[PDB]
Parts: C-alpha cells; structure tokens; sequence
RNA sequence: CGGUUGAUCGUUUUAACAA
RNA sequence: CGGUUGAUCGUUUUAACAA
C-alpha cells in the first residue's frame, strides 16, 4: 500500500546510528518511474512499502511484486529503494542475478544503516551488487524528509529528526566509500591537488606497529570530501574502527589545503586524547597559529612531493592502465611550499 | 440496420477511428513474442486478443471448441508479413462484420467495422430509451 | 481451414472494479434483496476453461448475462492484466452482444424502476482518462 | 484475517480433481483451539487464511504467526489445516521438525488435492510428517461445508459443490491410504475376515508378467473399506495408475462379503473393457446370478484358506511382532463354503 | 542493597487499541484542531529503552502525561504482548499516577467542555470480561 | 489520606481482592522461566512484571537508571524459595505502598496495598468531580 | 534370483537442475519450436518404477535417449532419495551409453534464450 | 580416449545405502539385497558424482551376463559387469569388502559399432 | 617476505554452523548461566583481520581457546569466501591444537536445553 | 594416536584460491602470494576438511623456524612447518607441483608437555 | 545480550477493530 | 503445456478503491 505506515515505526526503524541492536526486521518503501518522450515520469501505483518476515526479506517480496506487475519490456525503469538495513548476502546475490537478466530496469539504494560493514562476506556482495549496475548510497536528511512526506501517515505532522543525524550520516558515507573502493577521475586529481577550488578532498592511509616494522592494513585505504569540512568528517568515521590501546598506528592523510581554524583545534585534541594513534599529515596548499598548534600537538604537518604525487596517482586514482604525467610548475611550487613552511616551522 | 449503424454512437465510434494492436506477453522480448503469436494464429487451439489503442475495447478470437453450441478467418497465406482477419458477429441486435490486418514484425495494424429475435430486441429497445 | 473461432468483444478492466461490481451484485442479491430473481452463477460451470463467472438477469422473457473472465492476455495500459467483462443479452438460442449503457437501461427498465450495481461504472475505463 | 475470501477463488482453487494443472498457488486455512478443563474450546482470534508467495509458502507464514502468538507452553493446543495442495519436502520437513520441538501442539491436516502424489520423494516426506505426529486426512464434503461457512466471504449464499466431488474423495483417500501404508489392528481383522459385521473391508495386491513370470509391485499394495460400496472405490482408484496396455496385469482381491448386483455389474463391464487386466477374487463370506455373470466375464472366484488368512495378517495386520492364530471353526466353514461355490460354480 | 527500582502501574492493551488511539489523536490534533495545545511527542525523547510514545496534554499550570510502552513482558491473556499505557500527572518535578476514570474527567473539565479521544475506552479491559 | 483510601472505589479494588502471578516468557518452559526471573531479581538491570489475575494491571519494577530524574526492595534472603516485593509510590495524589510476595517455583504468589503539589492537586480533584 | 541384472551409469543431480531441464526442454519443443522433432515420455509410460521422464532426440536414422530418476538411495546430502541423469544412444536395438560432451555434440551437429545443453545438467559441484 | 583413463585411475568405489541410519543394518540391508535382487544396488566414485547401478532385469520392458557374487569367498563381494559405452564394449569388474562397504573397481575392455564410429568421427 | 608465517589447522564450516555455535554460546554464559566463567572476545579485539571471534574455556590453570573465521579463501560451495574454526589448548605461554572430541572431553570434564559440543560445529556432511 | 594414522595415510594436498577463476591466473596469484607473503595460503586435504593455513607473523600479537620456498628447484614449491599437536611436537612437510597446484604431503614427529599429557590421561 | 548497543532477524511485524 | 489437465509454483495472489 502507498504510504500507510505509521510514524512511530518509522522513526524506530529509520534510525541511522551505525551500531543499532533491537531492530530485528527490515523496511524497504519502493517507488518506480517509467522514461517517456525523453523524461522520467513517475508511475503512482507502482509505490509502497514493505517489511521482512521470518525468513523472507522484502528483496524477494518486492521480486514477487515486480513479476505481478508485467512491465512493459520495450521500456526504460528507475527503481528507487530506501531501506532500513543493507541487503543480505542472499538478497543481494538474487538482485544482482535480477538485474543481470533484466537490463530494462535500472535500481538506485538508499540505505539508512550499513548491515555487518566489518564482515567481508557482507561487503563483496554488496560490492557485487554495486558491479551489477546498482547505485548505493546513504541516506541524508532530504530522503528522510521525502520518505516522511511521502511513505509515512504523518497527518501532516511535521518531521521531528533525531539528534546526530548528520553525524551519523557522514560516517556511514564514508564507511561505504571504504568498502565500495571509490576512486577519482583523472579530471578531478588534477584540478584538486595542483599547486599552482571550494572543495576540500582528502586521502588517508593506515599503518600499524610490528618489532619496529610498519604494515599496511589493506582496508583503512581511503579517501572522502566536503559535504562541515572533509577533517571533522574524517575524525567521525575513525572511532567506528576500535582501533586497540596496546599497539601502535601511524594514520597519514593526504590534504589539499590547510586545516581550519575549529578543524586543526578538533585534531590536536582528538590527537591529545589518543597517545596510540600517531599523525602524519603531507598537504599540498595552504588555506599558521592553528597550524603550528597541530605540529606542536605531535603531529608531522609535511608538503607534497613528486614521490606522493605518484602514489596517490597508483593508490586513489582511477587511472585505468595509465602512467602518471606531472603537470607544469610542479618542482618550483612544490619547492618554495617547503621552503616556506620549513622558515614558518 | 444501415441507418442504425451510421446513426448510433457506438457504431460510429468503432468504425471511424480505430486502430488495433497485438499486447499478447508485454514483459517478454519481442522475438518470443512474434513466435508465440505466430504459433497461436496456426494451431487454433488458444486465444488471441486485439485491443484498441485508444479505449480498452479489444476482439478476443476464442477457440470454437470452448463455446459448446455452434466464415471468420484469420488466415497467413494471402500475403508474407501479415495477418489478415474477418469476423462476423451481432452487435446491438444487428449484423456487424470486423475487418483488420497487422503485420507479424510489429505487431501491430488497421481494424475497423463494415455491414452486412431479431423484431424482439427491435421491441425491447424502442420500449427501452 | 482447420480452425474455427469465436468473437467477443470484452471490455477490459481492473481487479478492484471486479471485486467491487461482484460484491454489490452479491449484497444486493442475498442481503438487501431487491435483486433477488438474479442467477449468480459460480465460477466452474462453461466449457470455456477461463470464465470466472456468469450473472443471469431474466428481463421478461429473455435473459442479459454478465460474464466476467480471467486469465485472458496483457492490455495496453498497466492494470490490464487479463481481466475483463462481456455482456450480452438472449432469447433461445439467439444471442446479440449489448453495449454497457444499453444494458444499464435495460436493467433500471425492469427492476430498478451501498451503491446499486451498474454496468457502466464497472466496464468504464478510468486507466484511458 | 478470519474468514474474508471470495468465493470464486475457494470454488477455483479447492476443486478436488487428482490431477489439476492451473493451480500454482497454495491456500492454507488454519484454525486453534486450546484445551480447558478437559474440554476443547475454539480460539476465535486465533484463526484465519494465508496463500503462497514465489518462494515463501503458507506454512512457513503459519509458523511465522504461531511465532508471534507467543502462546502459553503450559497449555495444550489443537490445530486444524484445510489446504489446497499436500505439503512439499521442504515444508513437510520444517513441519516435523517443529512439531518434534514442540510437544504441547498437535496437528490435523485436511488437503484438497494430494501434490505430487506418484513422486517418491513427497511420499516420503508425507510418511515423515505423519510420523512425526500429525494427522492427514482427505477433505471430504463436510469439511468442504464448513469452510465454506467458516472462511468464505460467502455474505449467506449457499454452498453448490462441483461435478465429481464424491468420486474425487473417495480416489483421493485410496491413494492417500498407500501413500501411508496403513494397516488393520487385530480385532478389526478378527472381527471382518470371520466366515462364523454391516461393514465391508477388501484388500487389494497387484502383480505384473515378465518372461511367464508374475513379479510384485511394491506400491500398489493395500486394502480400503466403505464411506457406494468399497468395490466402486477400488474401480475408481484403478485409472489413476495408468496401466500400460502392452503388459500383463493381475489383481488379486481379498474381499469379505460377496460383491452386490450393481458392485458386480460394474466389476464385469470394467474388466470387459479392460482386457489386459486380470482379475483373481478370492472371497471369504457369500452376500448368485451376478457372481455367476462375474465369473464368465473372466475373474476367478474362489474362497479363502488357511494359506491366504496367513498371508493376510503377515502383509495388510499390524501384527507387531505376533504370529497368526487362527479362529476355531475355520477349516470346516472353509471346506463347506468351497464345496458349496464349486457345487453352485 | 545496590539494586534501585521505580515503580509504574501500566494497563495492559492489546496493539489496535493503542493503534486507534495515536491515530485520533493525531486526527484531533491536527486536522480538526479541538486540541491544538497538546504536545505529541514522538519515539525517541526518553532515557527508558521502552517507551513508545508520550503525549502531553497541558491542564491550566500543571501537566497530564500519558505514555504507552513496547516491550514489556507478555500479559495472562492471549493479546497482551507486551504494549502498555501508563497516565499520569505532574507539576514542576511532583508527579502522581492518576486512574483513568479521574484522567477523563480532567481532560473533559478543561478541553471538551471521529470519536473523542478518551483514555477511559484505550485502558478497558474487552479481553477479561 | 485515609479517608480517601478507605472510601474511594479504585484504591478498594486493588487492595481487597487482588492476587499476583509472573508471567514473563509463557512460551517457554518452567525453568527457564525461572532461571530468567532469578537473573532479573539479582542483576538489576532489567523490568520484571508483576501482573493482577482478575484484570490487567500490573506492575512494573524499572531500573532507575531508565528513569533520569531521581524504600522500595526486591529481596531473596529473607526466606528461601520466596521473593518479597515492597513498592512505594504516590497513586490519585495520596502516598500508598504495595506490598507482596512470590514463590521461586510457582512463580506466583500474593500482593495487596497499604497506607503510609499535594494541596494543588487536592484543588483539582475538587474542581473535578 | 541374482542370474539377471541391468548396468548404467547415472549421475547423481540436483532436483532443481532436473527442473531446469525439464523446462527448457518442454519450452523448446512447445513454445520456440526449434526442437519440435524431439519426443517426451512421461513417468507411468515406462516400466522401471525408478524412471522419471525420457526425452527422445532423433538423429536421424538413430536417436538419443536421456532419461532421468528418482528413488535413488544414495541421495545428494545423504537423503537416501537422489535424482539421476543417463544418456543412451540408440539405434535400431543396438544402445551404448555416451559421455555428456558427445551428445552435446551430438546435439549441436544436427540442430541449433538459454538451449538445453548436457554439461550443465550432468556436471557438478557438490565434489567440485 | 582421455574419458577412460581420467576415470580408470585410483578410483576406489564405495557403498551408498541407508546413509542416515547405523552401519550394522546398512550391511544387513546391502546383504540381503545383494541376495534376493529385486531392488537397485548403487556403487559411486569417490572422486565424482559417477555412479554404477544395478538394476533387476524384470524391470526393462524387453531382454549380456553380469554378476554379483559373495559365496565365492566370505566377508567380501565380487562384481562383474559388461557394458558398450561410445562404441566399444569395455567390462567392468571389482570387489568391495561386506565388512565395510568399501573397495576397489576398474574397467578394462573386451555394424552399428562402425556407424556410432563414423558419427562420432564426424561430429569431431 | 617468506621468512615468517603462522600454522594452524582450520575446519571449514557453514555460517549458520557459526551462528548457532556463537548463540548457543552467548545464550549459555548469559540467560542459564551454566557457563558463566566463559569469555568471549569480539572481531576487534584482534590483530589477525580474519578471526571472527575467540571464546574461552577456562580449565583451571589452564584455558581452552575456539576461534572463529570469516575471509577464508577456499569457501564451501566455492565462493571464495569460508568460514572455519580452530582449537587451541593454552596453559602460559605454551600452546597446542586439540582435535574436537579431546576439547569436548575437556569441557565435559570441568562443566556440565541444547549444549554447546564442539562435534556438532565442526564434523562435516558436505564430504561425509 | 588414532588421530594422526587416520590423518596420515594416502593424504594428498591441494591449493584453493580464486576458484570460481581461471587456473592461469590462479598460479599467477598463487607465486606472487607465496613470494611477499602479506596473505593467507590454504592447503586442504582432499578427502577430508582438514585445512594447513599459512598466515603472516605480523597478524599475531606476539612472537619457531617454517619455510615455503620455491626457488630451490623451478615449477614446484616446498612446504615445512613444525606445530605442536596434542602435546607432541609434530612437523608437517610437503610439495606441491606450480604447474597444477596439487601434490602430496605429511605430518612427522620430530614442562607443560607432560602437564597436558597428565590431563589428557585424566579425561580418559 | 539495556550493553558508550559490534546487532539473536522480538506484535519493537502490520491501514481502518472507538468512522 | 486448453492437454480425457501427470501439473511451469500465472493479479487464475489479495477484504473495503462505487460505504
Ligand atoms: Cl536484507
Ligand atoms: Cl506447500
Ligand atoms: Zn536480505
Ligand atoms: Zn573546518
Ligand atoms: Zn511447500
Ligand atoms: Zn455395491
């Protein structure tokens, strides 16, 4: 049924804290629209919402659903799903296998929560799904907002959200960017971390201890952007790792520009508080109190060379089975950044 | 009959402007589609449904076995390519003939309404209005 | 030529608009009994494998019948899914397909001279416009 | 929800024809009554009816509502099934095994038509529902009626059952009788097989040619009874083996009374019609015109023995371990009666 | 000893109670404005895992609170699972359990001086009588 | 005070006939159920429900951590094979105490009431009636 | 009593691939036409109680058999109730049993949506 | 042909009965069958899904000697089988103890021959 | 590079296996409280990205220790992704494997509704 | 021991890797692998569950000499690893060919030792 | 298993029960 | 696959859509 659900369920089973233990079932609202004379127009009885059962998912119901429905095959679809928890390994092998035989049909999913983001078996079949041709997101305010206005039998109430939404949104976004293994074009490399722009994009890297030896951990490799800046962003999603109080972890970050005043004090502290985790930060600009504190906090504010350019081209590009190519005026910048920063510091 | 035909509505609007289509398995390719209409039309033994494109009006061709009381063709060899058919039937208590053809690539072609107890319905009609 | 075929025009429709014009003939029929001289036939007595099911109205000394189908092909629009209805009016072994609106004359002529069941809601197509 | 179906689709999908093609859908019926002061009192709430889905059948929903109900364990339960088809290997498995878990419930299964029913694997799986505790039995007419009644949206209209319902019963039981290898408790036997009862009981075996060899069948083995008499039963379960008409078969009766003039009549005009299909009758009591005309049709009629009693308490008696002991006056009734048959034959 | 309890009287309801409940609430609150004052606090405002709902109904410079739980241990009968509503009322950190006899009367004494939204109908018990 | 408890209807009724019973998991078998009563009695950190045999209330022993804003006892070792049960609590503005008791084995047993801002909801009650 | 006997070599299958099988089979001698020559012989058509279905593809002036069973003891998860596949080629009473690339072969030398092909029902998984 | 000799090389063959039940009636029943006949006795490879069946003859419609035999010696069970398979006529033969179901087997081998020959020669 | 590795033996096993291993366990140290003295450790409590999680049966002076595996590149129907379970007997520093029937012997010993057995985890059907 | 006899006698190995993969680059990632270590290699016994893992010393939290090496004759690999098991220090050593990723392999014996063995005594 | 939730697939799973 | 149905798990799968 179109939107028939009450608003006490939604805000119970929609909460997008990561780590949630007492929701035990999951909600799926589908809607469909249908591409006619070059634009997508919306097919209103092809909506509703739908919930799991003992042992069957609202993947397989909505399945079911789309087999009663006998779409026309000479037509182009766009599927939307927002759901409470991320598909199963069963759910998302049988969509994957769906949409492999049905190109007609393309499927966008927002989700609310990650489903066992640390389980390996859990992340190749979402990133399975993600390689059948399904577009995987988070869910942010505005969707809620929509699901609200438009699934909930709110009466016209307003939309009341829950405190750290945001917050948790952002982490979740970038636990996914982890475990999907994004990459930038070439394109956007090149036009960010040139050093001659209003967005800030940012890599990391992980590192840890073994009888004075350092070992890569082959998942905490990532990178993530502006949506608050890209570091408070970043500082979020660390916690969720459990990183252990016994060993040592050494955590380099590839910035483009300096940190912020509020964002360079929200990193020495978090730094401060946290004596196992050390900071390695290589920038390539510069946007030098907040910095100098950050230095002074313990951690090692350095400048881009010809060396890191080539491993985040290897590392967090998208090359394709294409050699890097340095830009003009990259040797003489770099040199009088380091300059400059080694008279300031 | 011939006044009845070109002054009532009905008639008229199943006989000026229509045009028919073939939606047999509308979610599957249109090969199978094609070999499953084609199939139809050549063993008698299964239904086959022409719909107008404008209104939900459509010609079900029923096997005469399933009726148990009692011209018409739909017939392939007149010419490669298409199908052409004839069905004579009473429609508001007067003999009608439909006429239509579509080709077995598109699925799709042109239909329309000719002419070609009996004083019980005329009664039951005037007494009717 | 082997086959022989029979013609029926059916009006397709939806599965709420049957559910709907099933469950008024059925609570005018036992409840509210201002239609009780009605027939309703249940699903399983035809020779035609799909006819789910069959309303004999007895209009003096003929009767129209309302015949309901499922499992017929696919329609046009989205809700089309293989439903659909005919009407038809007969006197021994004559028969003559009736439009709606003349059937619903034809109806309030005799008896009718919750909502009380009509024809034309049922068969008018609301997908179309 | 308690009892809200259309007619239609109850008249479409209980019809009892053995073999019915169109029916890809299961509807499940489910009613509960719970034991109070040693007398059984209906659970009004606690009923209703469920359908299948595309991988999600209704008994798996039962068992997600018995879930839910969260009824009382120290308590006793009767639960009473009316469906369509016989359940299949999955569902009868997960049906045992619930039923094994929980010791408080019991299960009455009435099906319509039998799923599958030449298929060892369902026999099997039906043979390990039935072990497991639950009882199954044919829908016949009265059970028909009050579903009708109880679950049909039926707004007061009578109920017009379909053409063969009987018939349909009646061959549905024969099959599900050796499907479930029953057998007769001794004083049934005792009682019924004694030449010295207003109930008449036949067993029935079947034997195949091969190289002027007679080599049993393992399934088509078994005895049935009245509810038309049991000899027009057994004549209606008959077509349903589909014996080839290339072989030879033979049929031996182990019947208690002498069959009747209309009994007889027909046994005649069906082995008439059937000319490679042997007939061996071997009788115990007499119940003479119409034996006569059975006898030059082509069966053979003869009298029990001590050697036939024997081989009927070793293959249709639950014995359980106890060796036959004869009854007295059974040698001189025996020879009286086949001096008579063959004075009269 | 280090174990600290609170203590609460809850009426055990059955779900479609609770159901009819929020939903005319929602309806007089929104809809038809007759209480326009209450304030409908939503799920998650409460440091108790269990706590449905709370709404909040303002009596001249004191408050009624009515609060409805989930998951709550099952009850005797066979539709108490485990929802519960509990009414009470407070004024500046004093606070008493009120019968719901007497919380009708307060809500009619002061707002009302679809069916009108009484706590008196949600509490009755229908399964022990 | 007493007046009000000895007079008024609903503090009679739960303290003259009122007898008391555990029902926690009644799906599952006897000494789960009370090993699971034994472990919410000793650890604290969990609801434990105590409900009327004849209607539905009940009540409820809440952490006092899922309270947030602040006598009582649940104890073992005043006799074995017996919980007591000792509750404080402000009912219709008066100050009441609930006192009871349930075996270890039964998980059943007794409970009953007893006697042991205030002027503004006396105020109330007058302008209630 | 053990003096006469019958060998074949049956693969043991799953009952889903014997459901594939005998759909895409009916499907292409009913719906695509494209192997309407091929015959299908139900379950009470044969003598052997253990027989499930046989499908006839002629070849010519010969033919291949391929039939399938249940009742086998041996079972996929130890059931004791296993489905089995074996492939004969016939020809005018003379039989032999073939490996499932050969009829395959066989198959796509005299004729030829997804085609019912052997490998795919015979192979398996279960030990590899 | 690669086909024989991928399935002729260390392959022991083993009993598949009444898996779920206990040994002790698992050799009774595979005893008494091997006795009596008139059911199928099955023999699986252990590296494959190929199996050996052995089939009573009354259950083909029509009609080459064959056996399986454990008088010969006590505590064990002999079999000998030929069968045609792609045109030429090999026989398998082997043995499995009665004590554990287990043992070893093998296939050596012995107009219409020369047509499968000509057909399969020419769908190469 | 190959100079330094570590050896265990791994059992592979179904994930619904893990799951009831990893109730029945959780069930049995929390609600019955007959295996109250257990401990059990989470994925990141960890180095090794592959243990799923560790429980610990104290013997005394001594300790018996059951990990659990995600990550395994061998898989059960071959997915490429398995799970698996290991036994170790550890008493101070020294450390050995314990095949599943001297574990369950063990724990029998100290300790003891459906149990927690380590048979049940760990023997196969899927080869046997 | 029973247990080491029964999982002793004609036991051959077997690497699983990227099954649902083609063989070449299968031995591909199987040198590589074996070359930087960094990652997990398998070798299960055929007939039974029983799996050697082969994990790197950084993932353990603390701390014994075993080798895989290759490069001692070319197309094969070499597998040495002592462990103790059951209170006996037991060395399994094995190869495998690179060509096809199979061959053979066995385990060999080379305070707290007669503690366990007590114990074990114990539990009969 | 009220845990700064590592997440048992809890009527915490349901459109109308007071229209 | 309209077959004297050997049975694809067909809106032939649905309580209110005209209360
Ligand atoms: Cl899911
Ligand atoms: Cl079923
Ligand atoms: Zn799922
Ligand atoms: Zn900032
Ligand atoms: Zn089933
Ligand atoms: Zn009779």
């Amino acid at each position: 049924g179109p939107g028939h659900m009450d608003p006490d369920t939604f805000s119970y089973n929609f909460n997008n804290r990561p780590i949630l233990s007492r929701r035990n079932t999951v909600w799926l609202c589908y809607e469909v629209e249908r591409l006619d004379n070059g634009t997508w127009v919306k097919m209103d009885q092809h909506r509703g919402q739908v919930y799991s059962e003992l042992k069957y998912h609202p993947e397989m119901r909505f399945l079911s659903l789309v087999s009663k429905w006998k779409l026309h095959r000479d037509q182009e679809y766009e599927v939307t799903w927002y759901i409470s928890w991320s598909p199963c390994t069963k759910c998302a092998r049988d969509m994957a296998t769906f949409l492999q035989e049905n190109t007609h049909v393309t499927l966008t999913i927002f989700v609310a929560r990650l489903y066992y983001f640390w389980d390996p078996d859990y992340q190749e079949a979402l990133r399975s799904l993600a390689q059948a041709g399904a577009t995987i997101k988070i869910m942010n305010y505005d969707e809620f907002q929509h699901c609200w206005s438009k699934f909930v039998y709110s009466q016209g109430a307003p939309f009341q959200p829950w405190d750290g939404l945001d917050e948790y949104s952002q982490a979740l976004s970038g636990m996914l960017g982890e475990i999907l293994r994004h990459s930038m074009d070439p394109p956007t490399f090149t036009f960010n971390f040139n050093n001659e722009r209003h967005e800030t994009y940012l890599c990391y890297e992980v590192e840890r201890m073994h009888n004075d030896t350092w070992v890569k951990l082959n998942q905490r490799r990532g990178f993530l952007a502006n949506q608050r800046h890209a570091e408070l962003c970043f500082l979020d999603v660390i916690p969720f790792w459990k990183l252990d109080l016994d060993q040592d972890y050494r955590v380099t970050c590839f910035t483009s520009w300096s940190p912020c005043f509020s964002c360079a004090q929200e990193m020495a502290k978090f730094i401060s508080k946290n004596k196992h985790v050390s900071l390695c930060i290589k920038t390539a600009r510069i946007y030098q109190e907040g910095l100098r504190t950050l230095a002074e906090a313990g951690a090692k504010i350095s400048i881009m060379t010809y060396s890191e350019f080539k491993h985040c081209w290897d590392t967090f590009v998208d090359h394709q089975g294409a050699p890097f190519q340095p830009w003009d005026g990259l040797d003489e910048h770099s040199q009088d950044l380091s300059g400059r920063l080694r008279a300031i510091l | 009959q011939r006044s009845k035909f070109e002054n009532e509505e009905f008639f008229r609007k199943l006989s000026r402007e229509c045009e028919i289509k073939y939606t047999g398995f509308r979610d599957r390719p249109h090969e199978e589609r094609q070999a499953r209409f084609q199939n139809a039309c050549r063993d008698g033994r299964s239904e086959i449904a022409f719909v107008a494109t404008g209104t939900n009006l459509s010609l079900q061709f029923f096997p005469a076995s399933w009726q148990g009381e009692q011209r018409e063709y739909v017939d392939l060899e007149r010419e490669a390519g298409k199908v052409y058919l004839k069905a004579p039937m009473i429609l508001n208590g007067v003999c009608v003939i439909w006429k239509g053809w579509i080709d077995l690539q598109r699925l799709d072609g042109m239909g329309c309404l000719e002419f070609d107890a009996q004083q019980a319905f005329e009664e039951a009609r005037r007494r009717t209005r | 030529m082997e086959n022989r075929w029979q013609v029926m025009i059916v009006w397709q429709v939806d599965r709420m608009r049957i559910n709907t014009w099933k469950r008024l003939v059925k609570h005018h029929m036992y409840i509210s009994r201002k239609a009780k001289d009605w027939f309703y036939r249940h699903h399983y007595e035809s020779t035609n494998p799909k006819i789910s099911s069959e309303v004999h109205i007895p209009l003096g000394d003929a009767k129209l019948v309302i015949t309901t189908y499922w499992g017929l092909h696919t329609g046009e629009r989205d809700w089309h899914l293989g439903q659909g209805v005919s009407i038809e009016w007969r006197k021994k072994r004559y028969s003559t397909q009736v439009d709606p609106d003349l059937a619903d004359q034809l109806i309030h002529l005799h008896y009718f001279d919750p909502p009380l069941p009509s024809v034309r809601k049922l068969t008018e197509d609301r997908w179309n416009k």
